[PDB]
């Protein structure tokens, strides 16, 4: 439990494969960046596109596009029936 | 055509939850009630009687196809529409008042929402000062 | 010409009929156009849409902020 | 930045995730909405999502925490430069341009995997081509306005 300056130059440490193998550390590090950068671009754009109500990033939701396509289909059919009824009833109304 | 036959087959199934290949009034009434509408047995009878051609009271798939394939954009029926417009036109020529249109569209028949007749009126883009020429409209509906 | 009451009541039934023909014809025209909304007259489904898009917009930005933070860590040595 | 029914808007949005009425959004609450329609988030991902919103660290979100997140913004800030350097990762040449076909790859085959039709939208919003060019600096300030 003491300490004083020893002043000895020669070294028998045999010390310096951590040089080009610490490379690996900074390749793993860049390898992490690729998924992260791709995700940032994707999530940013999907926030942009989402503000556009018709621009189809909404088609990625299958059930609801389904549901809309079924919704519109029912309406068109009904509306055409109502038309043909309104059509016949009008020429009834006109014939003396 | 390929596209649309498949489309019609799917639309038919939307009204026929039964899978039996028939569409009854209660089937049709259910679809319209699900869409927030309140139709009556008479109106449903009328709707079906205009589609059902064999008089059995219900609609099959061939009968359904015939109505979907039925003409609408035709030489005869845009003249049927034009004279409906002529009913409301007193003067005799071809304009109906812009204010008058909103009145009859929103307060008569099936009625109509103000946002819907806004769409009509901006689909218009005609005004002497406030006047819509109706034959242009019928030819818009008929292209 | 007393039989004018019959001829007028005849016309009286023409007015609702004409109005309906115009309305049913246009609603077929408006229906082919998917955004142009005669579809806003269907309340519960329009609400269902607004509820749908609301949920997405919220979700999509939680995912943004997660993607945001995860990128900042990926950049930091 | 704040109006009348911007607030009523968010109050309803909060209630869409909280079927509880308790004023709390849990992972099961969030997981259900995503699983409702229509994707498959693991039991992970959800905590991350919530931990980025939850600021008092009790594992769930209340309405003020929900407000803070949408008070938060993308275009009004710098983070345009955060997106930019995410683009620089893929640009090898050093020029401000990334290949049109390369963008197709990274948007569809990496990360959250966008659809083909989605990147078409990106590419038509692009309107940039020498070979095909896509200066990602204009894409950045397109998203941020
Ligand atoms: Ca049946
Ligand atoms: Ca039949
Ligand atoms: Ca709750
Ligand atoms: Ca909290």
């Amino acid at each position: 439990h003491h300490h004083h300056h020893g002043s000895d130059y020669d070294d028998i440490f045999t010390t310096e494969s951590a040089l080009k193998v610490q490379q690996k550390q900074r390749q793993k590090h860049f390898n992490r960046q690729i998924p992260a950068a791709a995700s940032l671009i994707q999530t940013a754009w999907r926030c942009y596109a989402a503000e556009n109500p018709d621009s189809s990033t909404w088609k990625i939701y299958i059930e609801f596009s389904q549901l809309r396509e079924h919704h519109r289909a029912t309406i068109k059919v009904i509306r055409r029936m109502q038309y043909f009824v309104a059509k016949k009833k009008f020429q009834q109304a006109r014939k003396p | 055509t390929e596209e649309q036959i498949a489309e019609f087959k799917e639309a038919f199934s939307l009204f026929d939850k039964d899978g039996d290949g028939t569409i009854t009034t209660k089937e049709l009434g259910t679809v319209m009630r699900s869409l927030g509408q309140n139709p009556t047995e008479a109106e449903l009878q009328d709707m079906i009687n205009e589609v059902d051609a064999d008089g059995n009271g219900t609609i099959d798939f061939p009968e359904f196809l015939t109505m979907m394939a039925r003409k609408m954009k035709d030489t005869d029926s845009e003249e049927e529409i034009r004279e409906a417009f002529r009913v409301f036109d007193k003067d005799g020529n071809g304009y109906i008042s812009a204010a008058e249109l909103r009145h009859v569209m929103t307060n008569l028949g099936e009625k109509l929402t103000d946002e819907e007749v806004d769409e009509m009126i901006r689909e218009a883009d005609i005004d002497g000062d406030g006047q819509v020429n109706y034959e242009e409209f019928v030819q818009m509906m008929t292209a």
